[PDB]
């Protein structure tokens, strides 16, 4: 996910003063075990900045197998590397320790691959350098238009008593079992038992906290949630009497 | 600012430049019910206070993704909003996150450094040798070079490039409450808020020391998971949660703003 | 039971040892002793007590001692736990609703809201945490120091 | 088709990438597809990324842009 | 021992507070009381007892007055 | 001590971009200068670019003209290579009315008094003999970035399209301190910030118009 | 209680790494510590039977769903 | 020329010398611009005086604490480097201490010549033991910044004179943050809020105004180029 756009200037800068566009975190890629896109991004280097390869008098070790007249290449010269017939470990050593001199008479990226960035947001130098390179990056569909959702009230189910579910309805947000299980574990009955009647349920409780919260009073004690009703009424159509009895003294309907 | 409750409801549904200003009034100290599915422990709940924020992203904090067990792959999270004084008193008391550093199952930290601040720290205070800036104590030529009168005199010389952060130096502390033993040798009698002693560390693990309590005795050592573990547990056991909650907060801060100086690509 | 309660936390401990997470056994402790705690009858009580019924101990030790039965400890499965869990809208709301609420319908059985999961289905203040008698009734008064002080 | 909702709400807007005086052999890319430029699987762009962290805004694989990206419409 | 200056939600600290209730459920609704009280003022009806800010919230002037150790409760 | 004044020679290397070189400065003072200067410029410097863009065939971004080689979206990402200058304060209407056959380039737009079009080499659509491409554009004098303001909120037309407007003549902005003079004796830091702008402004104008900026900023 | 009957450690403590490393250099190979296992309460459990909390850092609460 | 928010400066007294100062609403990214250079300015720029090189009256080769003293010669280093002294010459002033008997050395036990003089005389420099007499002679200058102590053969043919690490800096110990504020509409307003420790000779809006004061004065040339239009407060 995006965690931060940063305004151009405060962004890991080159030291021809392009600003590097992206920064994908290192502790990543050993964990995740997916090393290729480093790969990818060191090649895209040597993909932007063209390389004329000084080959030798006796060609170097490293292009003793080079493929096909792949010695010279212009500016954003755009390269092929098939998934297992592609691009070898020691190769991109050499593709990476080849002449570019971007417009100023300067390499920018070292032998090993990696560039001595100036920290736009401090102004200092990073104090060893980074490996920066040309990343090829797909915008996915996962998008905030899709994900992103709010609700303080809006429109109901005719069936049952509780918030829609989907962003098309202007629906709520589903609070499950598992989260109940964890208000139980931190023992927040009072916060449970909200989220369970009037937040969810009740519809003289919504109304009345609605009430209660635009006109700045106390919150109504949320009584009697539509599923218990619901629950009664049901147990009661398959001839089961249920009473609920106080501590002493005589019994009562809910209202 | 708004003359009638429906003129109200009209401005919240167009957006209007004055009810920003009146946005923060009303979350000042209000808390939320952070949320993920599925809920696998208590602390896969937490509850924060808003911080209003441009974008369309739910601004999580370092310390909460080993509780909540969510990496930043596309993962979403749900916020409630208690209304009831007592669901309010009760999302400030019990589920509050700073409340919340140690594991219902152990008692281990789990709002601890991970991942990047572990690395940061880590370089942070590594003491590493044949350095630049590094205490020699040279014999009978030269001075002892390497030596400093305060953090800041080394702060000054780190910031100039003659000293690196990790190096044996001897500086002079004073803020910082010495080891146990140095106590016990230097002062016995008095504690050290105002008494100078000189150490034998890294400007780092200073730095470190620094954001760990004013009255918390010296590490003198690299911050290993297990290490930080061991002293976040020591400090939860020792110290109130609020101290811990924001000595965790500055380890994170000092823990990122190095991570970066780390040099790890 | 003693025996088989140390047995079932050190075995239960050993495959989290193994794994490298460390969970505290008074948790799995809370878990075994809510296995062993009941009793299977043989055959005794001669007053509505039928031979081969899982019993609650406290219940069964009351009318047992005999002021004025027989019963051998058990080890039960958890899901025969909340199967044969004194609740009866927990039970139902676990596994096979109908069987268990027929026979709560004609036995008249009573349920008093002391688990926490059946006083989640009502939408009622959750006994456990902030809902005992003890924090629900807490009448807090400004101090007559600060009454007057104002 | 210009700009024809395409069936997961995406669009397929084609384009020309031909010239007018221009010769074309049979089974040549003539038109630009929705994730076509002059005629290859082209579906997210090329950026200068580093590999670093950096201030703690892409811990635990988060992403950091550069507004130049959202300014520019890459 | 060292505090290191506090600030909003988390002000006023949290132990300060446990130790007046005899458990932290106690002290919440012995807040939430307070809260549900200081509510009640604006319409016991008690004003508020510390200092109350710009635009402090019910729950943050009950925790500032536990803090200033200005109520007492009844364990039921 | 050094009591020496900082001095700054401006200098040229091209039109687009020139260097420049501040000296003599304190040990370790320069990447911190560099980076305010690189940062105030790149960040607030006010630019002339286009705000709303107007096409009478079109009624919107989503859509294509009759006898145009590629359409109003592309030709809008086209119009972002502008490097439009207007001293005018105010919001200035430019036109465009190229007819019949050929490329149509951004000399060919005939803009009011105060307004300079610095990169007429730029393609912006290829028009057919059938075709005829009229365009009028808004340029307003901003600064930094702007979203594509809304013309339903706003009381604009239908007619009218907003576009991703920068306000950045600013193209490219770097620095390098060299050592110069060794340790003993009083080390101090030179150092050459390289500029390179979109032919809007020159690299001293953007320089001063900074300077200009944070010294504002800068409160004693 | 050890081998002589020095007492080090009375009823109702926490059993933090003080009390834990006291009774080691005591000199006792094991001890009885008061577990739910044998909890003689009614409903539930009892607070001090059960121990100190982890969440909290002190004597576990008399709400606490343990 | 263009207008924004006018920012405020305000300051936030943390102890006697150190201070906070705020400095809010700045634009998307004048937090850090303006931050970093003030750091660094209020660390570098300032003009300030301190000891160089010191020579304490016994070691020619002897590495180990000279006879008759409580402290060790690395020890009495780091205790001088914190002696705050503030000169008007722009010359290596030398100036000698001396004291003799059992008890304390105070700071106000050093004499020192025309121009210079300590701001705390209070401050503690070395304890000196019974029948014993310390005499130090140690030069003191002008300078900006931190200055490693080299042996540049001024001290290098010397027998001794031992070199000394100096902090000329006014301001020891500077840092910041930058904080998002909702100043309307728009979000990530940076607020500046800049930590700044001291000595005891100067005051920290006295640093901060003496930093601002040589900034718009370095960046009075540019300014002073083209005039052309600015982001004027
Ligand atoms: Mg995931
Ligand atoms: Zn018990």
């Amino acid at each position: 996910v995006i965690g931060k756009i940063l305004p151009v200037e405060d962004m890991p800068f080159l030291p021809d003063g392009t600003p590097v566009d992206i920064i994908l975190n290192t502790h990543g890629v050993p964990r995740r075990m997916n090393i290729g896109q480093i790969l990818e991004t060191h090649l895209g280097w040597v993909a932007k900045a063209g390389w004329n390869i000084d080959v030798a008098a006796g060609v170097p070790d490293w292009a003793s197998k080079l493929p096909e007249e792949l010695y010279s290449a212009p500016a954003d010269s755009t390269v092929a590397t098939p998934v297992f017939d592609g691009a070898q470990e020691g190769e991109l050593a050499g593709l990476l320790g080849s002449t570019l001199p971007n417009r100023d008479g300067e390499v920018m990226v070292d032998a090993d691959g990696k560039s001595t960035l100036f920290d736009g947001r401090s102004g200092e130098p990073f104090p060893y350098p980074v490996t920066v390179g040309y990343m090829y990056i797909l915008k996915l569909h996962h998008l905030v238009d899709d994900k992103i959702h709010a609700r303080s009230t809006g429109p109901y189910s005719m069936i049952t008593q509780q918030p829609l579910g989907g962003k098309a309805q202007f629906g709520g947000q589903r609070f499950g079992e598992m989260e109940c299980w964890a208000m139980q574990a931190y023992g927040a009955a009072y916060t449970l038992q909200e989220l369970l009647t009037i937040k969810s349920d009740d519809t003289v409780g919504r109304v009345k906290v609605y009430e209660a919260i635009v006109k700045g009073e106390n919150i109504p004690e949320p009584g009697i949630p539509e599923s218990f009703k619901v629950l009664l009424k049901e147990l009661q159509s398959l001839c089961l009497n249920v009473e609920v009895l106080s501590s002493d003294g005589a019994a009562i309907e809910m209202r | 600012h708004a003359q009638n409750i429906k003129s109200a409801k009209r401005m919240v549904e167009r957006q209007r430049p004055q009810v920003w200003d009146v946005l923060e009034e009303v979350i000042a100290e209000h808390p939320v019910l952070l949320n993920r599915a599925p809920t696998l422990h208590r602390l896969g709940i937490q509850a924060f206070e808003p911080q209003l924020v441009e974008g369309k992203a739910i601004q999580l904090h370092p310390l909460v993704c080993e509780a909540f067990n969510a990496d930043f792959d596309g993962d979403q999270m749900a916020v409630h909003l208690p209304l009831s004084a007592e669901a309010q008193a009760e999302a400030r008391i019990l589920m509050l996150s700073s409340n919340n550093i140690l594991s219902p199952a152990s008692g281990k930290p789990l709002a601890m450094p991970r991942l990047d601040m572990v690395t940061g720290l880590y370089y942070l205070t590594t003491l590493v040798e044949g350095a630049t800036g590094e205490y020699q104590a040279a014999t009978k030529d030269a001075p002892e070079q390497g030596v400093y009168s305060s953090p800041a005199e080394a702060i000054m010389a780190m910031d100039r490039g003659a000293l690196s952060v990790r190096a044996k130096i001897k500086v002079r502390l004073t803020e910082l409450r010495p080891p146990t033993d140095l106590e016990a040798q230097l002062f016995e009698n008095g504690w050290k808020p105002g008494d100078a002693w000189t150490a034998e560390t890294t400007l780092g693990r200073v730095m470190f020391n620094e954001l760990l309590p004013k009255s918390y005795p010296f590490v003198n050592e690299q911050m290993h998971k297990k290490v930080q573990a061991r002293i976040i547990n020591d400090l939860a056991e020792r110290f109130p949660m609020i101290v811990v909650a924001q000595t965790v907060d500055k380890l994170k801060d000092a823990g990122f703003y190095w991570a970066t100086r780390s040099g790890v690509t | 039971p003693r025996e088989v309660q140390i047995h079932l936390v050190k075995e239960v401990q050993e495959v989290y040892r193994a794994q490298g997470v460390s969970i505290h056994d008074k948790h799995i402790e809370v878990i075994v002793r809510q296995m062993l705690r009941r009793v299977t009858i043989i055959d005794s009580g001669s007053t509505e007590f039928l031979p081969g019924s899982l019993t609650e101990r406290a219940e069964f030790e009351a009318e047992n001692r005999r002021v004025v039965a027989a019963g051998r400890p058990v080890l039960m499965g958890i899901t025969k736990a909340s199967l044969a869990t004194d609740s009866w809208l927990s039970a139902a709301s676990f596994q096979e609703t109908t069987r268990v609420l027929t026979d709560a319908a004609i036995n008249c059985r009573s349920d008093k809201l002391n688990g926490l999961k059946e006083n989640v289905i009502i939408g009622k203040l959750i006994p456990a945490g902030t809902g005992i008698s003890r924090y629900r009734n807490i009448q807090v008064q400004p101090t007559e120091e600060a009454r007057a002080a104002a | 088709r210009k700009f024809a909702r395409s069936n997961h709400g995406t669009c397929a807007n084609q384009r020309p990438i031909v010239d007018a005086g221009q010769r074309v052999e049979a089974g040549q890319v003539i038109a630009d597809g929705p994730c076509t430029q002059n005629g290859e699987m082209a579906l997210g762009k090329n950026l200068l990324v580093a590999i670093m962290p950096w201030e703690g805004h892409n811990y635990e694989d988060a992403i950091i842009l550069s507004n130049r990206l959202v300014e520019e419409d890459v | 021992s060292a505090y290191d200056t506090p600030l909003g939600i988390t002000n006023p600290p949290i132990d300060e507070l446990l130790s007046r209730a005899s458990s932290k459920y106690a002290l919440v609704i012995y807040a939430a009381k307070r809260a549900r009280q200081i509510n009640d003022y604006y319409n016991e009806y008690v004003g508020p007892l510390v200092e109350p800010g710009l635009q402090e919230k019910p729950l943050s002037i009950a925790l500032r007055e536990i803090h200033g150790d200005l109520l007492e409760h009844t364990e039921g | 001590l050094i009591s020496q004044r900082p001095t700054l020679s401006e200098e040229t290397v091209a039109e687009n971009r020139s260097r420049f070189v501040i000296e003599p400065l304190e040990p370790g003072f320069g990447y911190t200068l560099g980076n305010s200067l690189r940062r105030t410029l790149l960040s607030s410097i006010p630019g002339a670019a286009v705000t709303s863009i107007r096409i009478d065939g079109v009624l919107h971004e989503f859509t294509t003209v009759p006898g145009v080689k590629e359409d109003v979206t592309d030709i809008i990402l086209n119009l972002k290579g502008l490097v439009v200058s207007s001293d005018d304060d105010e919001p200035v209407t430019m036109y465009l009315r190229k007819q019949g056959p050929g490329v149509v380039t951004a000399g060919d737009i005939v803009p009011p008094a105060g307004v300079t079009v610095h990169n007429p080499d730029m393609h912006i659509a290829t028009l057919n003999d059938k075709g005829k491409l009229e365009v009028e554009l808004v340029v307003e004098r901003g600064r930094g970035y702007v979203p594509a303001v809304q013309n339903k909120a706003s009381g604009a037309e239908i007619g009218r399209i907003p576009v991703d407007s920068i306000y950045s003549p600013v193209l490219k902005v770097t620095y390098k301190v060299e050592a110069t003079r060794v340790e003993q004796r009083t080390d101090f830091d030179k150092l050459i910030i390289d500029v390179e702008t979109k032919n809007s402004i020159s690299p001293r104008d953007a320089l001063a118009s900074a300077g200009g900026t944070l010294v504002e900023l800068f409160g004693l | 209680v050890d081998a002589n009957g020095n007492v080090i450690i009375e009823r109702g403590h926490d059993l933090g790494d003080p009390a834990i490393d006291a009774l080691l250099a005591a000199g006792i190979t094991t001890v009885k510590v008061r577990s739910v296992l044998t909890c003689t309460s009614a409903t539930g459990v009892c607070a001090m039977c059960y121990g100190r909390s982890m969440a909290t850092g002190k004597l576990v609460d008399i709400g606490e769903a343990v």
